[PDB]
């Protein structure tokens, strides 16, 4: 399990890897919409014999056939996508950081100065890897203007 | 000893938290009322009686755990 | 025209229920276009309970989801909704570190504490990813352009 | 049959291909940790009021 992850974490670096040198979007491979072909031949209703009730399911099912179609697309770009990515999850670093975890010894204790430095890297991640520096107004600096508008008389 | 302790453990670690506590919370209740239900038989009272002296033992250590249990000095 | 006199998103519906009335209007429960526009009200009404449950910590219970539906709270509106609430933050935590079970606890329900009321630490998935949020824009301006080729042939 | 020209894959097929998983919560890992690591407290601290010390290796007395 411990390899399945592994082998997990270095084929997601893969995919993030070959997706970051072919440059593309995000989102672009994951919408079915893109892999949708919009110059399909388009069939016309007025050559398929309809009677009266009949044209809006053959609507839905030239929908439904194209639909299935960007879908079954999109399974297969995919499908070529991982077996990219496993081939170059077998040539890869796997120098990954562990998970901290409090340092137990054999017949040892756990200190709490080492559960709490454990407890600082996992609230050291909850900070986002870039972030927005929103000021909050300190009271050293938000009296310091309050009263130099008290001295005025606002 | 050694290797069924081995044995017994990693069957249990690979159990769900929530199954070992009321796997065990089963057993420890079953084993009681057998020794409830045994009336007035020497061992169930001083089976009922080590209980008891049990929960001594980790009420005492709650007290001061750096210490220990605490003995009549 | 009927529900669709007003926009997707200019009416006093919530945006989930709003769709359900266009797609009962639109189309009837024969169609595919129904169930797949009942369906997407389903994913927008688990939107509409995950802004509930966001927002509920703040405004209240009658938090009046619609008007954060469709104008979502700015970057510092969001700070200053972090900041009307960090004094009754700050001492839910320490009369909750008070009564954690081991000073373990009492370490630990501060320091996410202390991560948690900084609202530099609140993760703006636009500031985080930028081709991803606005990606994430044109899957509606996308949506909203095929709405529109469709009004030009007409 | 203005609704052939339209894109065929819907607007709900394209939130579950792209929201496909629901996704980790940051502090998910935090609150996970902690409360198994507030059992490595209780058992191996010294200072903790369950602590397995004299349980494992009984005290002479």
């Amino acid at each position: 399990k411990k390899q399945a992850t592994e082998n997990l974490m270095k084929l997601l670096q893969a995919y993030k890897d070959i997706g970051d040198a072919k440059s593309e979007p995000l989102l672009k491979n994951h919408n079915p919409r893109t892999f949708e072909d919009r110059d399909y031949p388009v069939p016309d209703f007025r050559t398929q014999n309809l009677k009266a009730g009949d044209v809006p399911k053959f609507f839905d099912t030239v929908i439904s056939t194209r639909a299935s179609a960007a879908i079954a697309s999109k399974d297969k770009f995919w499908a070529g996508r991982k077996t990219e990515a496993e081939a170059a999850s077998a040539k890869a670093s796997a120098a990954f950081p562990r998970v901290a975890v409090p340092e137990w010894k054999k017949g040892k204790t756990v200190s709490i100065e080492n559960l709490n430095t454990v407890t600082d890297k996992y609230a050291a991640a909850l900070v986002p890897k870039r972030k927005l520096a929103l000021p909050v107004l300190p009271e050293g600096v938000k009296k310091a203007v309050e009263d130099f508008a008290a001295s005025v008389g606002q | 000893i050694e290797a069924e302790a081995a044995s017994i453990l990693d069957r249990h670690l690979a159990k769900p938290v929530a199954q070992i506590r009321k796997e065990q919370a089963s057993a420890y209740a079953s084993l009681l009322k057998r020794a409830e239900t045994a009336k007035g038989a020497k061992w169930a009272e001083k089976y009922l009686e080590d209980v008891k002296a049990v929960q001594w033992f980790d009420a005492s250590v709650a007290e001061a755990p750096a210490s220990g249990p605490k003995v009549a000095a | 025209l009927g529900p669709q006199m007003e926009a997707l998103g200019a009416s006093d519906l919530l945006l989930s229920e709003q769709i359900r009335v266009i797609t009962e209007h639109r189309y009837t429960p024969d169609r595919l276009q129904y169930k797949e526009g009942m369906k997407l009200a389903d994913k927008i009404a688990a939107q509409e309970a995950a802004l509930k449950e966001e927002l509920k910590v703040i405004y209240g219970d009658n938090v009046d989801v619609k008007h954060f539906q469709a104008s979502p709270r700015t970057p510092v509106q969001q700070l200053f909704d972090s900041l009307k609430n960090a004094a009754a933050n700050k001492e839910r935590a320490a009369k909750e570190a008070a009564a954690a079970a081991s000073p373990y606890l009492a370490y630990a329900v501060t320091k996410k504490q202390e991560v948690q009321a900084d609202p530099s630490n609140i993760p703006f998935d636009e500031v985080l990813y930028p081709q991803l949020s606005e990606e994430l824009l044109e899957l509606e301006l996308s949506d909203i352009r095929e709405d529109e080729i469709a009004l030009e042939k007409a | 049959d203005r609704v052939l020209s339209l894109p065929a894959v819907s607007k709900n097929q394209v939130l579950e291909n792209v929201f496909h998983t629901a996704p980790k919560a940051p502090v998910e890992h935090l609150e996970k940790m902690v409360s198994a690591n507030s059992k490595v407290y209780d058992a191996l601290n010294l200072q903790s009021k369950r602590v397995l010390i004299w349980q494992v290796k009984p005290a002479l007395f």
